[PDB]
């Protein structure tokens, strides 16, 4: 099962997204801390 | 009168150990025997060592293990081997090659991201494989080909082992990396590796693309089919939807067929698609044409929840008219005439992989058939008359539930032995080819062939083991007067590998009082495997699948003393790039490659017995093989 989340990066650089979930009577749980690089707005060039 | 000869392999190798077998026929009591090596042209003894004695209790046969040294263009160098049997004087000049051994690159991954590390490692050794200490230049060079970085350490005291790491910058150049490694002492030998550099993230599911037939038959109604097989990276099926597409290839260039496009869904991680052959007709605007080119499948898969996207490629299909395809590369061009001659028919599918069980024979003999061994190689053999007249061999595959129309055919010609003076005096080498492996033993033939007014003359023959380039083994089978047959038991070890050759040969008087050498020579492929072992299973020898964090046991089995290096990485990561992988498959096939020996056995006479095998005779009476001047083999003429 998917689950969306709209997000807007701020601060430039190595940024941290998280995520936890846990199931109801159930005693299980699972949380991922990726993270995703975060880069201005250009457009590579290699002038000479 | 008594026959000095000397043999060394075909090419003299730097900083290595090349054996080379003395001998004395028809001498008489002990022979001082002094062995040297000298730069060619002129003088300057790069070897005076190595004198040793032939003692009639080892049948006059010696053995002295030279080394060549250094102190270093396009033309190639040479060098003068002088054996002085006492007094008589036998030289042979050979070639010399600046190879010093072989050099094999690891890279973790396969693909990199503008930012991470690259942890390769480089492994040094020489021609048999063994670690050793010497000097390695690596350099870098980006898709351009443009080295960045040049590093010079050195494997001395380190096991064979440059363990090393370069940082790939932010702001770089994407596409295919190269890492180029060679000896110090060798600059024209160089040895690469590549990485790819993307801009990448590992998906979470592989998709495999796999065709009912490794190829496709031009007069197929039901058409290409491929399965599309799609599952998680962790074993579990994948549900979604895939979109396939085809196309034909020429040589470098690709056309799509838009008309080739469907949309199949995926259940239980598993989809079918069928390209029909009305669509592929119509792609082009004389079916016989399209035979020959190569059809390639498209895939991508996408999940039900649209969260991964994965695109997979099949491609090199071949278009051909027969299922299955012969070549004669493993049969010798030369058979001995009225002296059971044998065949060695490899038959392979359309791609290049080995066929496994497919019955084959000859033109005539419509009773004589064969089996198609795990290796691709059926065994053949044929009873020859005694004429000198060239021999044409035409091997059909018999494969039933198809037709004399959908079979493969291939036709050689074998020339007669040429005898000395044409006297007549054959030999003959019958090997059982069974599937050799390191440890069994192996029943060597020899069958004579001459009138019984010399067979008397010939106690004894003298046969050599060439492996890897190098002279592994020679020694003596003895012959008592009136033997046509014997067995010679050759013990099979861990150095065969990968593929070993054996030479024998006789000298004696008579015809009218000329001297003549009979020579015959014959190429066995042993198993392919590690020469030692090493198995890498779990240590827990019960459960199931751990959890992220968990400890594991993890068992290495290997030999004693060995150093083993190990690495880790996400199957996702293949799914996205297999290929320049590092398999001890791809490395016999590199060794096998730069073998000296360029004929399955046999040869035309005496002299290219010899040289068809990787060696040279050389003996005072006269009988030499041909110069040889060339690196490569022949290159192959069809
Ligand atoms: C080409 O040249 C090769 C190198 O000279 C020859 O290889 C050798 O051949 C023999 C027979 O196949 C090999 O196998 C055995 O060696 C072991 C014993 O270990 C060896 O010790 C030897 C003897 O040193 C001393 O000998 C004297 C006299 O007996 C003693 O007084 C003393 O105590 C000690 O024993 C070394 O010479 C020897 O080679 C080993 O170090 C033995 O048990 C077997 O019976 C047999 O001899 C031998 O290992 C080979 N040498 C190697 C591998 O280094 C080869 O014979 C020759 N032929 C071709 C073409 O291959
Ligand atoms: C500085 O920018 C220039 C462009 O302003 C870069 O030059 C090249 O740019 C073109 C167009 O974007 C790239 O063409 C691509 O080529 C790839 C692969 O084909 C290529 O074949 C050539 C010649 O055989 C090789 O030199 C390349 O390595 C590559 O194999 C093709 O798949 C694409 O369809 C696309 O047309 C070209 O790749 C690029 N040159 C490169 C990457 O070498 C230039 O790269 C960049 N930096 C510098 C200074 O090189």
């Amino acid at each position: 099962l998917s689950v969306p989340y709209v997000i807007v990066p701020l601060k430039t650089g190595l940024q941290e997204v998280e995520v936890k979930a846990a199931v109801y009577h159930h005693f299980i749980s699972d949380g991922v801390r990726k993270s995703l690089k975060v880069v201005p707005e250009g457009i590579r060039m290699n002038k000479t | 009168s008594p026959m000095y000869s000397i043999i060394t392999p075909n090419i003299l190798r730097l900083e290595s150990e090349e054996t080379m077998v003395l001998e004395a026929h028809d001498a008489q009591g002990d022979v001082p025997v002094t062995v040297t090596v000298h730069d060619f042209p002129g003088k300057k003894l790069v070897l005076s060592s190595e004198k040793t004695v032939l003692t009639p209790a080892t049948n006059h046969m010696g053995n002295v293990t030279f080394t060549i040294p250094a102190n270093r263009k396009g033309r190639n160098k040479f060098v003068t081997v002088q054996a002085t049997f006492g007094t008589q004087v036998v030289e042979k000049v050979v070639l010399v090659s600046l190879q010093s051994g072989y050099l094999f690159i690891q890279t973790d991954k396969t693909i990199y991201t503008p930012g991470s590390t690259v942890l390769y490692r480089i492994f040094t050794v020489n021609h048999k494989l063994l670690p050793v200490g010497r000097t390695v230049m690596v350099n870098i060079e980006n898709p351009e080909g443009i080295p960045v970085k040049q590093d010079s350490l050195s494997s001395q005291n380190q096991l064979g082992v440059l363990p090393l790491s370069w940082d790939i910058p932010e702001l770089v150049n994407m596409g295919q990396w190269k890492i180029r490694a060679y000896y110090e002492n060798s600059p024209q030998q160089v040895f690469s590796t590549e990485f790819e550099v993307k801009e990448y993230v590992l998906p979470s599911f592989e998709v495999i693309v796999e065709p009912t037939e490794k190829f496709y038959y031009i007069y197929n109604e039901k058409g290409l089919e491929v399965t599309i097989t799609a599952r998680f990276l962790y074993g579990k099926k994948v549900e979604g939807t895939a979109f396939v597409i085809f196309g034909i290839q020429d040589g470098e260039q690709r056309i799509s067929l838009p008309e080739s496009l469907k949309r199949i869904p995926i259940e239980d991680g598993s989809g079918e698609v069928v390209l029909s052959r009305k669509v592929l007709l119509d792609g082009v605007q004389r079916a016989e044409d399209l035979v020959g080119k190569s059809l390639y499948v498209s895939a991508t898969v996408i999940l039900h929840s649209g969260s991964d996207m994965v695109q997979a490629e099949r491609s090199g299909i071949p278009i051909v008219t027969s299922p299955y395809q012969i070549h004669f590369t493993k049969t010798p061009k030369y058979f001995k005439p009225g002296m059971p001659f044998d065949l060695m028919v490899f038959v392979t599918n359309p791609d290049g992989s080995p066929a496994y069980r497919v019955p084959v024979a000859v033109q005539g003999e419509d009773t004589v058939q064969s089996l198609t061994q795990g290796d691709g190689v059926a065994k053949l053999s044929i009873n020859t008359h005694p004429s000198q007249k060239p021999l044409s061999i035409t091997v059909r595959t018999k494969k039933q539930e198809l037709s004399e129309a959908e079979q493969a055919t291939r036709t050689m010609q074998a020339l007669p032995y040429s005898t000395v003076g044409n006297s007549n005096n054959y030999l003959h080498l019958s090997v059982l080819r069974t599937e050799l492996r390191p440890g069994e033993t192996l029943n060597v033939n020899f069958l004579l062939r001459m009138d019984r007014a010399h067979e008397a003359k010939i106690r004894y023959y003298t046969y050599l083991i060439m492996n890897k380039g190098r002279l592994l083994k020679a020694g003596r089978q003895v012959r008592e007067p009136g033997q046509d047959l014997v067995v010679l038991p050759l013990s099979i070890t861990t150095d065969f590998i990968p593929s070993f050759r054996l030479v024998a040969y006789y000298t004696l008087i008579g015809a009218s009082g000329q001297r003549e050498v009979v020579a015959d020579s014959v190429w066995v492929d042993v198993k392919d495997s590690c020469v030692g072992s090493l198995v890498v299973k779990s240590g827990q020898s019960e459960d199931r699948q751990p959890v992220p964090g968990q400890q594991m046991t993890l068992k290495i089995e290997g030999d004693h003393g060995a150093r083993v290096v190990l690495v880790a990485v996400d199957k996702g990561v293949f799914v996205l790039n297999k290929k320049n992988k590092l398999t001890q498959s791809k490395i016999w096939d590199v060794v096998e490659k730069a073998d000296i020996g360029c004929t399955p056995g046999s040869g035309k006479d005496y002299a290219g017995v010899f040289s068809d095998a990787g060696l040279t005779f050389t003996s005072s009476s006269g009988q030499q093989t041909a110069q040889r001047a060339e690196l490569q083999c022949p290159q192959p003429a069809a």
